[PDB]
């Protein structure tokens, strides 16, 4: 006796629109589903998108969605709200599906679907004999990153000048890029989130360091989505990663379905899809996965009785929370960004990435990182 | 040309009477009018010879009189959240409002059947019965406040800060489209926002302010 | 008995929003003024915008004026339509008043208004000791200052590298920058249309050449007009000339105007006005003064008899086009451009321009070239 | 160019259209179809109005 | 044809009824359009009646 309707929550945060029009259009096609077995029930999301994630209007709408019945929430977090959520996700036994970054300490109801960015920087780095190089890095998805550099850099007697360029403003930036020029340092790594690292390209290209003899290596899951027209022209060492492949049949399918779709309806879909909205969009699909096995399992999933005040004094979490988190964490998809597959501490795992090189042309395949097989050149 | 107007959104069970404009704009005297129950929110209306409200912690629409001082009718909107479970993007007890329009009386609530999302209803002035009910895309929880023209739905997406007519619901098609129509929140913190067909106009009340916006409106032909 | 109107004509090139929006602002403003004295007349424009198909429609065009009984024409013209315009103003005894390119085989009939670049840039590149550079250049305007340039060099010794841009693409102009650096050439002149010369600057932010360590000269007259932004954070030197100073009372009285004009009623005006605009604003100005002046000569001005057909067996010139032509030349009038005063071979004469320098905070007026005094420093 | 006679006012609008056959001599606006009849270098062609009322 | 006169003729009965001057209007090619072709006069109508744009 499987319900019909399956109810999940939704935590949106500023600057989450093209994700959120892909979690809509990937319900739109889950429920209008001309398969019966896609389908065998509906989902209900109940939706909360908030402007500021500061810990209390998140904690206000967990609590709002944990008293609608909810099943799993798919959440987005920052560096101020990661910690409360998992927490309330984790206490209440309620799954949190996140494509945000990547924590530590992260296990108990939580799976996070972006692939961590530490293997595969550490790779490249040793495989281009880098020794004496800058880190310019923020502290908005954790610090994992920095401590691996660190680390490396102790163990294989490296010189990384690490900088944060969080409080760092244009005309700031170009005197640290003319005082790093200075000491001839020509190597550069940097990981900030996407506006800071667009800014950080613009100051680079404006005091002219945009040409040959100069390496970039960019820590970001996603190297099409951001323009190095100029980087091309110039001649300068871009190397990065690229997690969606945009050769493939389903994210082919993808974007015929996306340029079809109207702008006035879908917003956010006047530019091709990120690696934030194809997270979402597997996200769903997992979801979609892990209902349909708890299904076949025969499991009846129910929060009657169970709905009620967050913080109440006898802490009464679902009684099959955990039957959900360990068919979340049994799953095995393919879908945009390759292989989703969860290990015990709901990281993924065997996941694949493009490694792409500027050239003349423009971007440039030149190999592939996976888990087990690290860094393979063509 | 009598305004009404009414504070806190708790327990207040007193209505003001200022009779004019000008009483109202300058003028501090007013007639305090007592209701059977307090109402929830700011969602509520006044139409033709009565005040539409919501009674205290329940999904119940009460029309009461202004003149007579009685109760007429009194009923429950169908399937509507109440008691801070659909409110608004500022809280406040705003589970249910009410509007009118040059087609009559509207309900813009929440469904427990249809997510959060926000659903329209067309209410019968006399009877307070269900005629027809609308169903949109866009959560109520997010929204900040709503108000209807004349058949469509203008939803906002904030109450503090940049705020903007942000989704629209045409109900004689029953399609739905996402704008960008930004208006000034001058003094920060919104908490009703109603259209007025008579003046053509916008009532707001913007952080214990009240404020007025001429809207501006076009047909394609 | 002068006339209440007086008709004139009005000759536009494609792309000429601006500077028709100048000349309607300047009818507006002669036409509808309080003083009685600034208008004793009503100026009448015969306007026609043509997209010129070549000296065919410039004939269609100037005999349709003609008919009409115009008295001056204020047109422009390119390099395939200034000899057959020319020729027929002077052989009909039609003034014509031009704020386009500087000529020198035009002696009758004709008053330019745009002042000669050759001695500022001259003054220029001989007061900085420049030996050896790359002119890069375009017959768009004449070949004036191509001419000059190399009797300099012929003279002097120096060694010019003249390389004309006219047929050069985006690519080809990245080669050539490149082919250019590996001579070690950092000097450069460009002398180009607007567009190719911010396509030429594009091209160098492009490639990488706006760095400290490369100068550049341009040859034209209005340098504040120019998108310089990331020359100034790369350093490298940029030196201009400005004909319209913006400090003065008579363009901040115009500005004022300007900026309260609606775009919708006056096309154009969303933007500070170009040299051009300025150039077109002081020939209206002295197209009045010339018909006050001829009003103050009890002279009699009117063409009953002859209008008709421009191509008659036998020519017939205008009576009165001489007296009008002698009355233009002696004209001396404050406006935009400084001192407008003509030579008797209708060229500019007693002008003063701004040479200014780009510096890490922006334009800085650096000196001022006048047509006797040459070259002066502050 | 847009003149309105019964402001006597105008206003210079960008509104564009496609000249398909590369040449326009005769360009109408009829009434009764609310609809543009055009000459197009030989051709007969007709062009469908947008109006817009604005409250 | 050569004049700025404007005539009405009737496709029903074949005859003429009005024969006027359009006051101060030029005519051959003297105040065309773009294209020129003698289109001195435009006689257009409207939901408000019968209009001609020219030139004076
Ligand atoms: C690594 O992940 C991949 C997911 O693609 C696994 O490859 C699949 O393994 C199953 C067996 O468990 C096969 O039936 C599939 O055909 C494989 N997919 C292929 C070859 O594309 C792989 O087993 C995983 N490795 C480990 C050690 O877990
Ligand atoms: C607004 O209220 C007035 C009266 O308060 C309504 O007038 C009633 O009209 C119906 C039929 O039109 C009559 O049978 C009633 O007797 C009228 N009322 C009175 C008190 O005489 C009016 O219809 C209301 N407006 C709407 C739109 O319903
Ligand atoms: C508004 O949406 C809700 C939920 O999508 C609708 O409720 C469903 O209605 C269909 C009939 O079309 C039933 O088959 C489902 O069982 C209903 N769902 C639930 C949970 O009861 C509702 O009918 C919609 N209202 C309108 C007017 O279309
Ligand atoms: C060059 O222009 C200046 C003005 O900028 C002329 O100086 C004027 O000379 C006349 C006499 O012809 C005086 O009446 C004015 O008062 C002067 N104006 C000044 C000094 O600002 C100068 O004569 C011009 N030179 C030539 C050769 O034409
Ligand atoms: C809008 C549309 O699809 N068609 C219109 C219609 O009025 C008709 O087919 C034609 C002739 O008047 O004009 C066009
Ligand atoms: C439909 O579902 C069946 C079983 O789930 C599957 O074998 C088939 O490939 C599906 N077809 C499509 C078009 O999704
Ligand atoms: C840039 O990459 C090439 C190989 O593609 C390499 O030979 C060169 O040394 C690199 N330059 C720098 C500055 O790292
Ligand atoms: C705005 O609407 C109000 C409503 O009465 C009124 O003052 C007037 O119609 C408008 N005021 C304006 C346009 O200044
Ligand atoms: C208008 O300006 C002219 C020229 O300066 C002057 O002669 C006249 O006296 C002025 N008229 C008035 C009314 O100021
Ligand atoms: C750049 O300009 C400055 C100021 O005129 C000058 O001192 C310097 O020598 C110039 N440098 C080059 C390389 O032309
Ligand atoms: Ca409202
Ligand atoms: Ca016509």
């Amino acid at each position: 006796a499987f319900p019909s309707s399956v109810q999940i929550g939704g935590l949106f945060i500023r600057n989450t629109d093209q994700e959120y029009t892909a979690f809509r259009l990937a319900i739109f096609l889950h429920n209008t589903s001309p398969n019966a077995s896609e389908a065998p029930f509906n989902l209900v999301p109940h939706v909360d998108n908030i402007e500021t994630a500061n810990s209390f209007a998140v904690t206000n709408a967990f609590c709002s969605q944990y008293s609608r019945g909810v099943f799993a929430i798919f959440g987005l977090y920052d560096k101020r709200s990661v910690h409360t959520l998992t927490s309330f996700c984790s206490a209440l036994h309620i799954s949190l599906i996140t494509p945000s970054f990547p924590t530590e300490g992260e296990s108990q109801f939580v799976l996070q679907l972006r692939p961590s960015l530490r293997g595969a920087l550490l790779s490249l780095l040793d495989h281009y004999e880098w020794n004496c190089f800058v880190f310019l890095y923020d502290t908005d998805r954790g610090y994992s990153i920095l401590q691996a550099i660190m680390e490396k850099a102790g163990q294989n007697g490296w010189h990384v000048s690490a900088i944060c360029v969080e409080n760092f403003n244009d005309v700031s930036y170009r005197q640290l890029l003319e005082e790093l020029d200075r000491r001839q340092e020509k190597k550069f790594v940097i990981d900030c989130e996407i506006e800071r690292l667009q800014n950080i390209l613009e100051q680079i290209v404006s005091v002219g360091k945009h040409v040959k003899g100069y390496h970039y290596i960019i820590a970001n899951l996603g190297f099409k989505d951001i323009s190095l027209e100029r980087f091309i022209h110039g001649g300068a060492n871009v190397t990065g990663f690229q997690l969606v492949d945009f050769n493939t049949p389903m994210v082919t399918k993808l974007m015929d379905r996306w340029k079809k779709l109207d702008q006035r309806e879908y917003p956010g879909s006047e530019t091709p899809p990120k690696y934030t909205s194809a997270l979402t969009y597997d996200g769903v699909l997992v979801m979609a996965e892990t209902f349909r096995s708890l299904r076949r399992q025969k499991i009846d999933i129910s929060r009657r009785g169970n709905a009620g005040d967050c913080l109440a004094n006898p802490a009464a979490p679902w009684g099959q929370g955990i039957d959900m988190e360990r068919t979340l964490k049994q799953v095995r998809i393919q879908g945009l960004t390759g292989n989703v597959q969860f290990d015990h501490y709901g990281r993924r795992v065997n996941y694949t990435m493009d490694v792409f090189e500027l050239k003349s042309t423009g971007p440039r395949k030149v190999g592939y990182w996976n888990d087990m097989d690290k860094l393979v050149l063509i | 040309n009598r305004v009404w107007y009414m504070d806190g959104y708790h327990n207040n069970r007193f209505v003001r009477e200022y009779k004019s404009m000008v009483d109202f704009m300058n003028t501090d005297n007013f007639t305090s009018h007592r209701l059977p129950h307090p109402w929830s929110g700011t969602g509520q209306v006044v139409y033709n010879g009565s005040i539409y409200f919501n009674k205290f912690q329940s999904h119940i629409i009460i029309r009461f009189d202004l003149k007579t001082e009685t109760i007429l009718k009194t009923r429950s909107l169908d399937y509507a959240g109440y008691n801070n479970m659909y409110h608004y993007a500022w809280g406040g007890h705003s589970d249910i409002d009410l509007m009118v329009d040059e087609n009559g009386l509207w309900a813009v609530y929440a469904t427990n059947q249809n997510a959060g999302n926000i659903v329209i209803s067309k209410l019968d002035p006399v009877s307070l019965q269900i005629l027809q009910t609308w169903n949109t895309s866009y959560p109520k929880r997010s929204a900040g406040e709503a108000f209807i023209i004349c058949g469509t739905l203008y939803v906002t997406n904030g109450y503090s800060g940049g705020t903007k007519v942000h989704y629209a619901y045409q109900t004689n098609a029953s399609t739905y489209e996402y704008i960008d129509i930004p208006f000034q929140n001058k003094y920060s913190h919104i908490s009703m926002l109603d259209y007025n067909p008579k003046d053509r106009a916008l009532y707001a009340w913007n952080n214990g302010h009240q404020t007025l916006y001429n809207v501006t409106l076009f047909h394609v032909i």
